[PDB]
């Protein structure tokens, strides 16, 4: 089964580091990631990380990097003695495997070497390590609180912290008047990152926030300005930080689910699949068939519609908005279809471990046909608008482009990526949720990522995903729309109404929460933007130990400084409006 | 006339304005690039000749369309000379 | 008179601060009803989305910057309350720090809900906070008789 | 409801009214004062030439036409003196660009109003008015007819979509920093400057005081309704034009064609 506990002991990958160091040092972890994960010792680690960068086929990208408290956690068999840990994601791409390796820390000397120099999109990372654990990085640039205010005293994902706003003082402004203090008298240090020019006529700080539309949330990137030059940006990140991940701890499995949709107001049932899918990959649960097919076709509405959201901000920013304001009426038909499955426009909490939260009504098949046959005659009116149109296109030319290796560097994935020659996509790659068993095509740009491909690549996937989503409606097979496994929650409400054992198993599941044994999983999915993931560990409770949540927006937001410096401030929004980064993905 | 107009027009400003009160340094690449508004100093200066010939045209006659064409036509290589050495382009 | 109460209620300029999430209905909304609301031009302003430690400041130097006469919407589970992220990161409220006048709960509320808002907001606004002696009713008390009539609805498996 | 369309302005007017008033610090104070009536009574001594009726002008003066231009070029200082009023070099840069592309697209006006008062040869607006008695001077003019209209709807009408907001970050739109009375009186300065836009547009290209089988006045008042429920149709259909696209169809493009213009119209007049 693919859910099944292996070690991966077997990978080459394993064997080739076996045979370079010889035995020792390694203990290879049994979980359900689906990946190898190692131990090194933290002297070893920059070493290590170095033989795998270089190795024959190396892991070029570094997907995560974070850290995991692991002071609570009472079976532990097989792992060494830890106090703390971090964990490093890595990818290669030409091998389409993963990595993990974990270092393990102890509480008195929570000291690690500096990844940053192997890979620069690490650097945000071991910022963030440092601000919600107390792990100090050592040969850290710039290591700074980059989610709390600079005077927020604690670690808010330390497990003797309290978690929830009540346990501290509420807002009674005494701490209000003393940021209004320190908002009023805003000079700079200089000490916001390295800020080499220093601050006199040669160069001007301006804060630079866009609090515009299509800014994509309200965000402040401070920069210094020399010739209207872009010196250097620093992002202020974290004002949009809602505690995703402490929340996890503290919610069960199956009243967790409504958490996810606001990851990415946008996605909706996109943010719900890698958490539902990683929950069962715990659980042990294979899905009937019709929940796959259910799934894909949300999954496809609701990419549908981020993408035409992206490309009417799009046009509406950098073009004419008259024509592509109609797509804001059909986006109400691919809602009007949301709200008869699901129930509600935005953030439906429709998935559930297992299946789904009902079956479909029984009028679906037409509404999915009257849109599929409207649609199509619109989406060519766009296709001639935007493939066709010169005056954007001239302009969305060269601006901040990158290629596969700046990308690799900086973590970034889907659009961003694939607009160069690297043909890599998730669901062909790793198939999840069934779509082994579709017929799609992957568009790709080359060996130039700009504004104009971006949008054009978004175009020719949008024309992809209502492939899909035509083959859903047409190849829509019969049965449940739940499992049959006891950890299916909830049970179908019918045989709850009337049988005692499925009730049982429904008051238990719905209020103690149900009973996942203590095992790591990961799942990872090509999201509307870039590859989202959930790495959720739990430690045989009903609630999550330790919830991961990686959104591709924080790298894409973080990368914006290796292309940006060299160009004009109109430049800088330009690439900041075709980057596609929301702040509540950002900061989760 | 005109001046009861102006009186009752300035009568208003003060009425509306006390009526309203009782109610209750270094540049560097900023800015610049004005000579689209100094090209309009020159030009109004320019076309004020032809504010003072549009009201006598017919006595004028055909040497009076000779000359005024002469003179528009040198107003009309400047503007070229501008847009062709590229003072007259896209400004900040 | 109460000519000065009419220009109030017939004329107002809302000022939108919609945060990350729920602005898309909210931007739905005004697409449909309505470049001219402007900072420190605008006597209302419909506070949406989740009130953060972090970034609260900044909606207070907003509430300090409009005139004197202030009115205020909070729209959402996440604006009226912390809505459902009680945690150590959002503030519980918007109504902690500065004054509210309406509250329209939902996650997000529909546009509907914002035309009820204006209505509600002129009715408040032509009765003088808006108090008078005249608010004690409520709309939990107002169409209670109306709800609870209610018998019979729709089976869930149609559309 | 309100049934009327005017009641909605009223009613901003009178929500205007009853502010109360902040000093702003290191800022000037008689220009933060005197820039709102460079805006207002320019377009408002702007209706002071009209001949509304022989036996009711308001102005009998021999000239009224130098005076429209004097208005139309005077309206830059009050962009120019809220500019410096802001004190915010953001604003300030803001109210600078307003200004460039406004001085930019003044030019036209003149030129084009100077083929109507060729075939009209007077400045007395009696001679004018007396000119269109049976033939319109609108058939043979439509290149004129258009400038001036561009031109019209260009001077700080909002056709040109920078007053309020910059296309170019680093400055900010002027009309932030008043907030009190003056910009109601903003408001209703362009409300009076399109009306009298119009009006002048009226009874100098078409053919006002006619009465064909009606009383002129309402005759004009008609035709002066008209139009302005074409000029809104118009200016809300005329989307947003950026900043470059605004100038690369501003001195490129009409100064040949009015120059065109005065060598038709001195062609064919004799
Ligand atoms: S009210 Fe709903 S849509 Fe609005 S911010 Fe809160 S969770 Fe998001």
């Amino acid at each position: 089964p693919a859910w099944q506990t292996r070690d991966h002991l077997d990978d080459p990958v394993i064997g080739e580091l076996r045979n370079r160091f010889g035995p020792d040092a390694f203990t290879v972890q049994a979980t359900r990631t689906g990946v190898p994960v190692v131990w090194i010792k933290r002297e070893q680690l920059l070493e290590v990380g170095d033989f795998l960068k270089k190795l024959p086929k190396p892991y070029v990208m570094l997907f995560d990097l974070h850290g995991m408290d692991e002071r609570l956690r009472t079976h532990r068999e097989g792992l060494p003695a830890a106090d703390f840990s971090v964990f490093y994601h890595l990818i290669s791409i030409d091998r389409n495997r993963d990595i993990m390796l974990k270092v393990a820390l102890a509480e008195n000397d929570l000291h690690v070497p500096t990844f940053t120099k192997l890979f620069p999109n690490a650097n945000w990372y071991e910022r963030e390590t440092w601000d919600l654990f107390g792990i100090t990085f050592d040969g850290h640039p710039n290591l700074r609180r980059i989610m709390m205010p600079q005077t927020w005293k604690g670690h808010p994902l330390r497990k003797d912290y309290p978690a929830r706003a009540t346990e501290f003082s509420p807002f009674e402004l005494t701490k209000a008047k003393q940021d209004l203090e320190m908002e009023a008298l805003t000079f700079k240090p200089e000490e916001w990152g390295m800020k080499r020019g220093t601050e006199n006529e040669d160069f001007m700080f301006l804060n630079l926030g866009p609090n515009h539309p299509s800014a994509h949330g309200a965000f402040r990137i401070v920069l210094q300005l020399d010739g209207e030059e872009i010196v250097d940006c620093v992002p202020d990140i974290g004002y949009h930080h809602r505690g995703a991940e402490k929340m996890g701890e503290r919610q069960s499995w199956h009243s967790y689910i409504p958490y996810t949709d606001r990851i990415e107001y946008l996605g909706g049932c996109v943010n719900e699949m890698p958490y539902v899918l990683a929950v069962e990959k715990l659980a042990g649960i294979t899905v009937p068939d019709r929940v796959n097919v259910i799934r894909v076709m949300l999954s496809e509405l609701f990419r549908i519609n981020s993408h035409l959201l992206y490309i009417s901000t799009f046009i509406q920013d950098v073009g004419a908005m008259t024509p592509v304001f109609f797509a804001f009426t059909d986006r109400q038909k691919i809602y009007d279809l949301v709200e008869a499955i699901t129930g509600f426009r935005m953030h439906p909490a429709w998935f559930r471990i297992g299946g789904v939260a009902h079956d479909l009504p029984r009028g679906w098949d037409r509404l999915l046909r009257e849109f599929l046959d409207w649609m199509p005659k619109r989406l060519a009116s766009y296709e001639k608008a935007a493939l066709q149109n010169t005056i954007l296109k001239g302009r969305s030319q060269g601006v901040a482009a990158y290629g596969a290796k700046e990308a690799l560097e900086w973590g970034t994935t889907g659009a961003g990526l694939r607009a160069t020659g690297i043909d890599f996509d998730v669901r062909k790659a790793r198939p999840y949720s069934g779509y082994e068993n579709f017929d799609f095509e992957i568009p790709v740009g080359g060996g130039v990522s700009d504004c104009y491909t971006r949008v054009m690549l978004k175009v020719e996937e949008l024309r992809q995903s209502l492939r899909i989503l035509e083959q859903c409606l047409n190849n829509m097979p019969e049965g449940p729309f739940k499992a049959d496994h006891p950890l299916t929650t909830p049970p179908p409400k019918e045989r709850t109404l009337q049988h005692i054992e499925t009730l049982i198993t429904h008051f238990l599941q719905v209020s103690w929460g149900p009973v996942m044994p203590a095992n790591e999983s990961f799942q990872m999915i090509e999201a509307t933007k870039g590859i989202n993931s959930y790495y959720l560990t739990s430690d045989g409770s009903t609630m999550s130990y330790r919830t991961r949540v990686r959104t591709p927006s924080f790298a894409h937001l973080q990368q914006i400084p290796a292309a940006i410096r060299g160009s004009l401030v109109s430049d800088l929004i330009v690439y900041l409006g075709s980057i596609d980064f929301v702040m509540s993905d950002v900061d989760r | 006339a005109f001046a009861i107009f102006l009186i009752v027009a300035i009568g208003l400003c003060c009425l509306m304005l006390v009526g309203g009160w009782f109610l209750g340094a270094r540049l560097r690449l900023s800015a610049k690039f004005y000579l689209v508004a100094m090209f309009f100093v020159i030009f109004d200066v320019e076309a004020l000749y032809l504010f003072a010939w549009s009201t006598s045209i017919r006595e004028s006659g055909w040497v009076g369309f000779v000359e005024a064409a002469i003179f528009i036509f040198v107003l009309l290589a400047g503007l070229v000379y501008l847009v062709r050495i590229g003072a007259l382009d896209w400004t900040p | 008179n109460d000519m000065v109460n009419w220009g109030r209620k017939n004329s107002i300029w809302p000022y939108n601060f919609g945060l990350s999430c729920c602005y898309v209905e909210m931007v739905t909304s005004f697409t449909a009803v309505h470049l001219r609301a402007s900072p420190r031009q605008a006597d209302l302003m419909v506070v949406a989305g989740t009130c953060f430690t972090k970034m609260a400041p900044v909606i207070q130097r907003l509430y300090d910057q409009m005139l004197e006469p202030k009115w205020v919407i909070s729209m959402g589970a996440c604006a009226n309350s912390g809505g459902m992220y009680d945690i150590y990161s959002v503030v519980q409220g918007v109504d902690k720090f500065i004054p509210v006048d309406v509250y329209i709960p939902g996650c997000p509320p529909r546009p509907e809900a914002y035309m009820q808002a204006l209505m509600l907001l002129q009715e408040s606004i032509g009765k003088e906070q808006g108090v008078y002696r005249a608010n004690m009713q409520s709309e939990r008390e107002r169409k209670r008789g109306e709800r609870i009539a209610v018998t019979n609805l729709r089976t869930p498996d149609e559309i | 409801v309100g049934w009327g369309g005017s009641l909605q302005l009223v009613a901003d007017m009178i929500k205007m009214f009853f502010k109360e008033d902040w000093i702003p610090k290191f800022s000037d104070r008689v220009i933060f004062t005197l820039a709102p009536m460079i805006a207002f009574t320019s377009l408002l001594l702007a209706f002071a030439i009209v001949p509304v009726s022989p036996g009711w002008v308001v102005a009998d003066l021999n000239i009224g036409i130098l005076f429209f231009l004097m208005m139309a070029g005077l309206a830059v200082y009050a962009v120019l003196f809220a500019g410096w009023s802001s004190n915010n070099k953001y604003s300030l840069l803001g109210a600078m660009r307003a200004s460039a592309q406004t001085l930019s697209y003044e030019v036209f006006l003149g030129l084009s109003l100077m083929g109507v008062v060729a075939q009209a040869g007077s400045f007395n607006m009696t001679d004018i008015v007396n000119s269109q008695a049976h033939v319109w001077n609108v058939i043979p003019q439509f290149f004129g007819f258009i400038t001036f209209a561009i031109a019209g709807v260009a001077v700080c009408h909002r056709h040109p979509f920078d007053q309020p907001e910059a296309e170019q970050e680093l400055a900010d739109g002027y009309h932030i920093e008043y907030s009190g009375m003056k910009f109601g009186l903003f408001f209703v300065g362009e409300y009076i400057g399109i009306v009298t836009i119009s009006a002048l547009m009226v009874t100098l290209f078409f053919g006002g005081w006619q009465g064909p089988l009606l009383p002129p006045f309402i005759w004009f008042a008609l035709k002066t309704a008209f139009f302005m429920m074409m000029f809104i149709l118009i200016r809300a259909s005329l989307p947003r034009p950026r900043y470059d696209q605004v100038m690369s169809f501003g001195w490129k493009i009409c100064l040949p064609l009015t120059l065109i213009n005065l060598l038709v119209t001195a062609a064919v007049i004799l």
